[PDB]
């Protein structure tokens, strides 16, 4: 995620919780003040499927901060049989942050996955410190926290059926995109549920 | 000053599967303390002959039953001053891995690290491998779990085996009579019977120390209720 | 003793089945061929004597030496093989000096007598170096613990002494030691006393004359050791020669 | 004294080369089989594991294959205890490569610069070289998919086919015989594996707790590295009964 | 014991036996039987009692390291036992990483972790034969803050573990059954006879028997935690009522 | 004055050197900061039994200059000669260690004075802390140099043979001056005079101005 | 975020904050637990930036585990102290964590508040942040001398009752944090007397400005 | 809009390059022809554009770096891959404010997937792109781009589009170069194209 | 910046000393040591702040353990104080804090060292330092008389505390004294709890 500033990246993310599945809804274009690169790229990646990890800002520090988690995640991957659950990665990506000294993180880390091979939800954000935060409520990340927060913590109920979330969230997108002086060039909506990613390309220029 | 003296391998290969000098340390291990470990399916225990044969014991913390961390216990067979950095370095690691994940270090990953720096020392010149085995207990994954670290850095994974005096004879038996869906109590009973068999002589509660893991986390068990086990079973 | 030439010391790190190093037991049989090295402990000092070899009548003070000052307030005089007593004495100077950049004051024998016998002991566990050579005793006057006298082996054993000589024969010399009572002395009376020691203890069969020189920390050199002042000397060196006659 | 032995670790010996090298390949004779088979979709590792013993508990399911990366496997053939500190090299090696390229690590790669450590043991350091050869398998996109093999004389080989471990020179023969180039595909070859497996052993008896299974298949947009459970390995002894027959057919 | 077999370069080495024997350490047993130094230590309740002999070569010392009790903390003290230039060496590392610990916890350290540090380091000697183990071994005396006092005897290899009552020197084995007669007797722990039954037990093993100038004894008593030294005259005190005592 | 990063001041030190003798008098008054914290300090050290030092400047950095000159004596010691330095090299070595010093921001404008005979040479030495240093006929730095030293300095121009009772009784005179002008101290000295083969020093003893500044 | 306040009964420490973790000075989470656990029976209480105070107590944690499990004897303040000291000493200023490390030690009861510096001083009690002051009010009406277990409870939820006040960062829970010698309680909710809720109300549209026109569904 | 003047859009099936000739010391140009485009391979090309002299150094570097793994596997390496991997240690390098930033461009081929050309910002972002500038190129160009052809317009009309857009760096912009270098590239090779 | 004093008996000391320990503005701790663990035999007399005196109080604590158990259990007061001089040297103006270290080595009689933070070591009578030792330098200065004796240093010692917390803007509640011999560091609590005050200005 981010909750530094960059004029040379910046892009904004809402995620809604279900109960079963949670919602990531994310802009797919890409900025740099006079500058786009990308109609559509990706930013939450998996690493044991069916689990997301966003980075964002610029491209180079979003694919770097997720293959950096994945040297943490991999030997917990490979010790024990079962993937790993929601509660080892909260830490991880922390810990990751952490291993900076006082210039910290050059992206600050939201995860959203469900567990592994069960059916419960996670939301977290986390700052670029080391802090400890649990968090299963509602999480919305970027520079301008404050606006992908009052927007996602309204539109869900911590029981909805998944469809109604879906189309929440492609809403949410757009009341943001309206909000943001002109971040937009696509919008992407990923529902995570039990084994399956559902990801939907919205229409737009 | 400077200290040279042997930097060439003293370690030559033996076609086996593992070098000469290794061979030798696990009869080390066989000549150590009889040390029983069995998986009771709902926690482990591990059971531990508190002597070292003098029958002077006065235990209240010096014991060979340790534990490292919140849910991780140590009992050895072997060597004494290479048991103790293990411990030490137990502990680092178990931390390591808390600090990152914030749960200590799972049953596997223990040894796969442990293991490195007992590979290590065979390799090199001037040093020796360590003389113990490891009878290391956990409970991750929902499940309790036993793993045997032996000298060489090999490991050999068990629901129960038994290491000491007649250690060879030990696995059989095991292998054969192991249990599983066993109440905390009976987990007590079962153990201190199978270290009947391993130890011979006296047991008291100053000859034989005995540990449990299970959901509330790793203790080791007073003198005064080791006796109260011993005496209940045939 | 024991020790043989096959086996067992065939490299520095290589440990007797007896317990002690053969090494170890060959460095103090070259002390035991030496000549005697005394210094004796008194209430306002310490006096020192070693016997410096003259083979020539070229020669002057720094030809033979065996007086060493580590500090400036400490003293060393060593007996045995005088090429691994001089690099000790090197790389002692700066043991010393750097306790005295950092504590700041004339250091306490106690502490020094530890130290040194653990870094000789360190060379006979390494094989990058062999054991010292030589015994040697340390010895000062400060006003922070007083006169002090130590001796140290070539094993890497710090023992506490009186009055210690090392030597051909160093039982008869601390048994001649043990029958004068310094307790009665004051640093003045001791010079004399060492002096008579040297030249009846050693045996010519390697010198064909000496000169005893002697070092002085006491009273009338202020808790520096410096060589015997000249009074001192010549009352030092009529009794020495009224003693064997 | 150190003087007066002998043992030619970085002295060449009247061979020309070390006695300490040679010697490694003994050790790795009598330990457990590994073997890559490629797959036209996929690529896959089959391993015995060093434990002979009747009854495993399963703390670590990777005694033998051990998954380093999310592109990349690997298999143990040799002692489990020089594997331990190879397998932590390789964990970090394999994930560092990768957050630079960004792409599925080249299974070429990674063997030359690992053959480079367990020969620069050899030559220097006064350090036995280690009694394990590694059979790498991954996929990139310049050869397709791989498997190479890893030896401790620094020793190298693009193959399609190999095993190393126990009984070497049938094995590899043997995997030729039922599989040549790009016959088989990935599930077919997850049989053959197996059948190789049951025959060569340095103790009888092919059974799950023996044996551990690892796909490298490439899934919707990942390649996907798993260790198969005791459970579908089973389903494979199964079909490994069936392969015998349609191999001879 | 074993002399043990090559089959690496193991003869001047400490790698394996197939006895499991380490042949440097065993060299270090021999070390003890050099010195001609024996300890025999107590526990109670009031106090734990070192006592061992003090080596007189002539009458002229001054004891400061003539001494073979050791302040290896104020409150935790301890005996090397065995050759003396190994137990020199011993005892200046030991000091050293004794204030590492210091610097560390910040305070008086347990009898537990302070044998355990000790045997940690010794780790590093036996596994080497590049610097040879040393040839001491240590009963760290001292009361552990809310167990009580403690007797804990560490090897030149490092085993330690808790005894009732523990020996060591030229011969550990004849030591250790003449005390476990004396801790079965279990008498009534006072200042007194804890003391008295350490000094009862190291005269008859040797058969020699000694005056109070003779030896040395250091207890950790109750009555004031810090490590402490009897002298001439304490001693003198137990002496005069052992001979009254049957 | 003249005297970056200062905290203990030793104030000022005289030295003027005569044939075969140097009287240096530095002050008992040894401020921390303005307070008068010592009001008897010996600021004369023994480097050696043949040699003397006496400073002026920050007496911390006097200290610290005090560690370094006493290694250098123990080195000559050391070899087991016994020999006793020259003035020349110790305070030689220790000015090339200064000019290392200023780099880091501990600033050092340290001055010493060193009068020694021994070997068989005979030294008139100045060091400091920016490392100049010369042999002299009379010389001081920092707070020294700039209030007595140029009237030091314009007698022994034309008069380059005074000798140490003319030097004392300006020297008495001198400090007066430093009592009432100077904020590190009012009054109170040692004397020390430094020989080639003892070093020599009474007790810092009162002394006590005079009035006579409110006449017009 | 963390405002952190302890009391003394008599014996050791019933430590007090309310909770809330905050993403710089939004809230992450609207109340879970910010006084920790160590591994089993030092509790921290937090103040300043809550960062430092988490990764020091963690290397802390790691080192009085090692002395705890050999010894079978108390978890040493002292040597969490020194570790700390040691930190932010070498910089003269490195991180800020104002910490209040509270247990019983092996002999004496020990209890430690280390700021951004380096200290080595004993009190007993201590209450940390730039609001110590409002901590210590509450303590100073209520507690004369000598104090109860109970009593120090009812101080300690007053004291961050007062907190939540100050600065609405931290909100809602009373968390009271029992260390002892051997019982160290952690229980979320000791007082729940305001709780950040989620609405009874509902409206959000739905797809009157949603947009959409592909789907897949990848692993 | 970031630092110095760099275009090339590829079509898929060609790529149109040029870049500026000019390493400028005070306010001549020392000489007139100055290398910016560099060939690794002759399928693969760098473009580096930012700095005079920082685009050099790193290339360099980077260059022995990919011959080693073009000598040790004797075939062809990734060379997406190396151009991002080149991306990933300048990640490394962007926490401390030092500017050792590039502009990068890549143009190059792999075999099995196909070509491969990948943008790199001065804020460093890995993008596969239909056309992208660096620096006030960028600026230039990219909002024609989308009217004016297609992502497979015809070389003849690409190269009468480049030609236009560098005359308006002369007439427009305060950065003029009466040199410029094209390079016109098919599907798989380097051509050296008329200079303008 | 709380005061710290030595008054000079002749065999051991007195020290006394004010209390708070300050953050910043506001005083954090006012119920703290000011003679905390510096070694288990040694006094260091603290006030100041609390890291100026901490890094040193630490470096003390693991020098002065080397020295005490190899030189036979008392250290030396010369070799202490010195080892606080290093600390001093590199932070030279950084760190206002001075340390009063007052004891009884084995090198003789009673000795009273001023630790500077320049990096000064000296063995004088009585001095009372801190940075607030400019502001109660008349007060100590007329109860210092040669030899001044220890029931007399009981009274003045105390009562140049008492003046420090009550004229101090660094001083606070509860003057707590030291006094130092060689059987271990004792501290005594003089309470202003209950009123004592130096009387009022008009």
């Amino acid at each position: 995620m981010s909750v530094m500033s960059y004029n040379g990246g910046a892009v904004m993310a809402m995620k809604g919780k279900n109960c079963v599945a949670i919602a990531a809804d994310r802009r797919f274009g890409i900025q740099a003040q006079m500058v786009t690169t990308d109609f559509q790229k990706i930013f939450p990646m998996g690493d044991r499927l069916y689990i997301g990890l966003a980075g964002l800002a610029t491209d180079v520090q979003t694919v770097a901060q997720r293959l950096k988690f994945r040297l943490n995640l991999y030997e917990l991957k490979e010790g024990r049989q079962i993937k790993p659950y929601t509660l080892m990665s909260m830490v991880a990506n922390l810990l990751y942050e952490k291993r900076f000294g006082p210039y910290y993180t050059e992206p600050v880390i939201a995860g959203l996955d469900p567990k592994t091979f069960k059916p419960f939800i996670c939301s977290l954000d986390l700052i670029g410190c080391p802090m400890v935060t649990d968090d299963f409520v509602v999480s919305g990340t970027c520079s301008e926290q404050m606006y992908g927060m009052c927007e996602s913590l309204w539109e869900p109920n911590m029981d909805p059926e998944h469809l109604f979330e879906t189309i929440s969230q492609a809403m949410l997108n757009a009341v943001d995109r309206d909000a943001v002086s002109g971040m937009g060039v696509i919008v992407h909506i990923i529902e995570k549920d039990k084994i399956t990613t559902r990801t939907l390309k919205a229409r737009m220029d | 000053m400077a200290e040279r003296g042997y930097s060439f391998s003293l370690t030559t290969f033996s076609p086996s599967g593992k070098l000469v000098q290794i061979e030798y340390a696990l009869a080390a291990v066989a000549g150590g303390a009889p040390s029983v470990g069995i998986k009771a399916a709902n926690g482990v225990v591990l059971a531990t002959e508190k002597k070292q044969k003098s029958i002077l014991y006065d235990e209240r913390s010096v014991h060979k039953v340790e534990p490292i961390t919140k849910h991780i216990g140590l009992v050895y067979s072997g060597m004494g001053p290479d048991y103790r950095v293990l411990v030490h370095r137990a502990r680092k690691l178990a931390q390591q891995y808390y600090l990152v994940y914030q749960e200590p270090i799972p049953t596997a990953q223990l040894v796969q690290r442990v293991a490195s720096v007992m590979q290590e020392y065979t390799q090199s010149g001037g040093v020796r491998p360590f003389g113990v085995s490891l009878l290391i207990c956990g409970w991750n994954e929902g499940r309790p779990y036993l793993f045997q670290s032996d000298p060489s850095g090999a490991y050999f994974a068990w629901k129960a085996t038994a290491m000491g005096k007649n250690y060879v004879n030990g696995k059989t038996f095991l292998e054969k009579r192991y249990n599983e869906d066993l109440e905390l109590e009976d987990a007590i009973h079962t153990a201190i019977l199978t270290l009947k068999e391993s130890f011979e002589g006296q047991m008291t509660e100053d000859n034989i120390e005995v540990g449990i893991c299970n959901e509330a986390g790793f203790r080791r068990l007073t003198p005064t209720e080791v006796r109260d086990y011993l005496a209940a079973i045939a | 003793m024991s020790s043989i030439g096959t086996g067992y010391d065939l490299s520095a790190s290589t440990f007797s089945p007896d317990g002690r190093v053969f090494q170890v037991e060959y460095a103090m049989k070259a002390v035991e061929n030496s000549s005697t090295a005394i210094g004796i402990r008194c209430k306002d000092g310490v006096v020192f004597g070693v016997e410096k070899l003259v083979l020539s009548k070229l020669y002057e003070e720094g030809s033979n030496k065996r007086l060493f000052n580590v500090d400036r307030h400490v003293g060393m005089a060593v007996a045995g093989l005088l090429a691994d007593a001089r690099s000790l004495a090197d790389i002692a100077r700066e043991e010393a000096s750097n306790f005295r950049s950092n504590f700041g004051y004339n250091i306490p024998l106690k502490h020094l007598a530890d130290r040194v016998a653990m870094y000789v002991h360190a060379y006979t566990l390494y094989s990058a170096v062999r054991p010292f050579g030589c015994s040697f005793m340390l010895g000062s006057y400060s006003v922070n613990d007083g006169a002090q006298l130590y001796m140290i082996d070539p094993s890497g054993v710090s023992y506490g002494y009186w009055g210690c000589a090392i030597g051909k024969a160093r039982q008869a010399a601390k048994t001649e030691i043990e029958k004068l009572q310094m307790k009665e002395m004051t640093c003045r009376d001791v010079v004399k006393e060492v002096a008579k020691i040297i030249y009846i203890v050693h045996d010519e069969v390697k010198d064909k004359a000496f000169e005893l020189e002697l070092s002085w920390v006491g009273e009338l050199t202020k808790g520096r050791h410096e060589i015997v002042p000249k009074d001192v000397r010549e009352e030092a060196e009529k009794y020495a020669k009224e003693s064997l006659k | 004294m150190s003087r007066r032995y002998d043992s030619r670790t970085t002295i060449f010996s009247p061979e020309g080369r070390l006695y300490q090298v040679e010697y490694a390949m003994e050790a790795i004779g009598h330990a457990g089989t590994c073997l890559g088979i490629l797959a036209n979709d996929g690529v896959l590792l089959a391993a015995e594991r060093r434990n002979i013993h009747k009854l495993l508990d399963e703390v670590f399911f990777s005694e033998k294959i051990y998954k380093l990366n999310e592109d990349m496997a690997c298999s143990v053939a040799g002692i489990t205890s020089d594997a331990n500190v190879l397998t932590n090299e390789l964990r970090l090696i394999a994930q560092r490569y990768l957050l630079q390229y960004q792409e599925p690590i080249p299974c070429e790669q990674l063997v030359t610069a690992l053959c480079d450590i367990k020969q620069a043991y050899t030559q220097f350091g006064g350090k036995r070289p280690f009694g394990v050869s590694l059979l790498y398998i991954g996929w990139d996109k310049h050869y397709g998919f791989q498997l190479y093999q890893s030896d401790p004389s620094g020793n190298y080989g693009g193959w399609k086919a190999t095993c190393i471990g126990n009984n070497s020179a049938a094995a590899v023969s043997m995997l030729k015989q039922d599989y040549k180039e790009g016959e088989m595909t990935l599930k077919s070859a997850l049989a053959l594996a197996v059948k190789v497996l049951n025959k060569t052993m340095d103790v009888s008896k092919l059974s799950a707790e023996k044996v551990e299974i690892a796909t490298l298949t490439r899934e919707n947009g990942k390649t996907v590295i798993r260790v198969l459970k005791q459970k579908e390995v089973e389903q494979l002894i199964k079909k490994h009964e069936e392969e015998e027959a349609k191999a001879e057919r | 014991m074993s002399r043990g077999s090559s089959a690496g370069f193991d003869r001047h080495i400490t790698i394996f036996s197939p006895e499991g024997r380490l042949y440097q350490v065993e060299y270090a047993f021999k070390a003890i039987n050099q010195g001609g130094l024996t300890s025999v230590a107590v526990r109670g309740k009031d106090c734990a009692v070192i006592v061992t002999q003090k080596k007189v070569p002539d009458k002229l010392l001054d004891s400061s390291t003539v001494t073979h009790l050791f302040k290896i903390t104020e409150n935790i003290g301890c005996v090397m036992t065995g050759m003396t230039a190994d137990s020199r060496s011993q005892v200046q590392r030991a000091r050293y990483e004794a204030a590492n610990w210091k610097y560390k916890y910040g305070y008086e350290i347990p009898v537990d972790m302070l044998c355990k540090r000790i045997a940690d380091i010794s780790q590093v000697y036996t596994q080497n034969a590049e610097m040879r183990p040393l040839g001491c071994c240590m009963i760290l005396i001292g009361i552990d803050e809310e167990q009580g006092p403690q007797v804990y005897k560490c090897d030149p290899a490092g085993y330690y573990c808790g005894f009732k009552a523990t020996a060591a020197g030229v011969k550990q084995t004849e030591s250790t059954s003449f005390l476990e007669k004396k801790v079965k007797k279990k008498f009534d722990w006072t200042f007194e006879q804890t003391v008295e039954t350490a000094i009862t037990c190291l005269s008859t093993v040797l058969s020699i028997d000694f005056k109070p100038s003779e030896i040395e004894v250091g207890v950790v008593t109750v009555e004031n935690p810090k490590f402490r030294i009897l002298t001439e005259a304490e001693i003198d005190a137990h002496l005069v009522a052992l001979a009254e005592r049957d | 004055t003249q005297n970056p990063m200062v905290t203990g001041t030793s104030v000022l030190g005289v030295k003027f050197d005569c044939g075969v003798v140097i009287a240096a008098d530095m002050l008992g008054s040894y401020g921390s900061l303005a307070r008068f914290r010592n009001i008897s300090r010996i600021m004369r050290v023994n480097d050696s039994t043949m040699l003397g030092a006496s400073g002026d400047y920050a007496d911390f950095q006097y200290l610290k200059q005090v560690l370094g000159q006493m290694v250098i004596d123990e080195e000559l010691f050391g070899d087991g000669h016994s020999y006793s330095p020259r003035a020349i090299h110790s305070w030689l070595t220790r000015a090339m260690y200064s000019r290392r010093s200023k780099m880091n921001p501990l600033w050092n404008t340290k001055v010493i004075g060193g009068y020694a005979g021994g070997e068989s040479f005979l030294g008139y030495v100045d060091m400091l802390g920016v490392a100049y240093e010369a042999p002299s006929l009379a010389t001081g730095y920092g707070a020294y140099l700039a209030q007595p030293l140029l009237r030091e300095v314009l007698e022994k121009q034309p008069v380059l043979s005074q000798t140490e009772a003319r030097e004392l009784v300006e020297r008495c005179m001198r400090v007066l001056y430093y009592r009432d002008a100077r904020s590190y101290n009012r009054f109170q000295v040692a004397t020390v005079t430094e020989k080639g083969v003892e070093i020599e020093g009474p007790l810092s003893a009162q002394t006590n101005w005079d009035i006579a500044h409110m006449i017009s | 975020t963390t405002i952190a306040g302890v009391v003394y009964k008599d014996g050791i420490v019933l430590g007090a904050d309310t909770r809330a973790t905050e993403g710089m000075v939004v809230a992450d989470k609207n109340c879970s637990k910010i006084h920790f656990i160590s591994p089993n029976i030092y509790c921290c209480g937090a103040g300043t930036a809550a960062d430092t105070d988490m990764t020091t107590q963690l290397i802390s944690s790691n080192l009085e585990l090692h002395s705890l499990t050999t010894g079978r004897l108390p978890r040493v303040v002292t040597a969490n102290r020194m570790l700390k000291q040691m930190l932010f000493r070498y910089q003269g200023y490195i991180g800020a964590a104002l910490v209040l490390g509270g247990v019983d030690v092996t002999g004496p009861h020990l209890y430690s508040i280390y700021p951004h510096g380096s200290t080595d001083k004993l009190p007993y009690v201590t209450m940390g942040s730039g609001s110590l002051a409002a901590m210590a009010v509450f303590e100073d009406k209520f507690r004369p001398d000598m104090e109860e277990e109970e009593a120090k409870k009812l101080v300690s939820e007053a004291i961050a009752a007062g907190i939540f006040n100050d600065l609405g960062s931290g909100s809602n829970i009373d968390l009271c944090v029992i260390s002892k010698s051997k019982l160290d309680f952690l229980r979320p909710y000791s007082v729940p007397n305001k709780k950040g809720t989620r609405f009874g109300r509902y409206r959000c549209e739905k797809g009157t400005t949603a947009v959409l026109t592909e789907k897949v569904t990848p692993l | 809009m970031e630092y110095l003047i760099g275009i090339q859009g590829p079509d898929y099936v060609l790529v149109a390059s040029d870049r500026v000739a000019a390493s400028n010391i005070v306010q001549m140009k020392d000489d007139h022809d100055k290398m910016f485009k560099m060939s690794e391979k002759i399928l693969l090309l760098c473009v580096g554009e930012a700095g005079d002299t920082v685009q050099f150094a790193e290339y360099i570097q980077k260059n022995v770096q990919l011959y080693k793994m073009r000598n040790g596997y004797e075939l062809s390496p990734t060379a997406a891959a190396n151009f991002t991997r080149r991306n990933l240690a300048d990640c490394l390098r962007s926490r401390t404010p030092y500017h050792v930033n590039l502009l990068l461009a890549g143009y190059d081929e792999h075999e099995g997937p196909a070509l491969y050309y990948m943008d790199y910002l001065a804020a460093l972002a890995k993008a596969p792109f239909a056309a992208h500038g660096y620096g006030a190129f960028l600026t230039l160009s990219i909002l024609d781009r989308y009217y004016t052809p297609t992502i497979s317009r015809e070389r003849a009309v690409e190269l009468l589009r480049k030609c236009l857009e560098e005359l308006q760096k002369r007439f427009i912009l305060n950065l003029p170069t009466f040199s410029v270098r094209v390079i016109d590239k098919d599907g798989i090779h380097n051509l050296e194209n008329i200079t303008f | 910046t709380t005061i710290m004093a030595v008054q000079f008996d002749g065999g051991v000391v007195l020290g006394a000393d004010s209390r708070t320990t300050t953050g910043s503005y506001i005083a954090n701790r006012v119920t703290d040591k000011l003679t905390p663990i510096h070694d288990h035999i040694f006094c260091c007399r603290s006030g100041s702040a609390a890291d100026t005196q901490a890094v040193a109080d630490a470096v003390t604590y693991q020098l002065g353990f080397h020295s005490i158990e190899l030189n036979e259990p008392p250290l030396v007061h010369t070799a202490a104080s010195l080892f606080k001089e290093m600390c001093y040297r590199y932070r030279e103006d950084l760190m206002a804090g001075i340390i009063i270290a007052g004891w009884d080595p084995q090198e003789g009689g009673q000795v009273y060292s001023v630790p500077m933070g320049g990096m000064m070591v000296r063995q004088s009578f009585a001095i009372g330092g801190s940075g607030s030792s400019y502001i109660y330098g008349y007060v100590d200065a007329t109860y210092r008389e040669g030899m001044t004796k220890d029931e007399c240093l009981q009274f003045t010692a105390n009562a140049l505390a008492l003046a420090m917390e009550r004229d101090g803007s660094s001083g606070g509640v509860i003057r707590l004294a030291a006094i130092q011999q060689s059987g271990v560091e004792r501290q005594v609590l003089l309470g202003d709890q209950i009123p004592k005050v130096t009387i009022s200005t008009l």
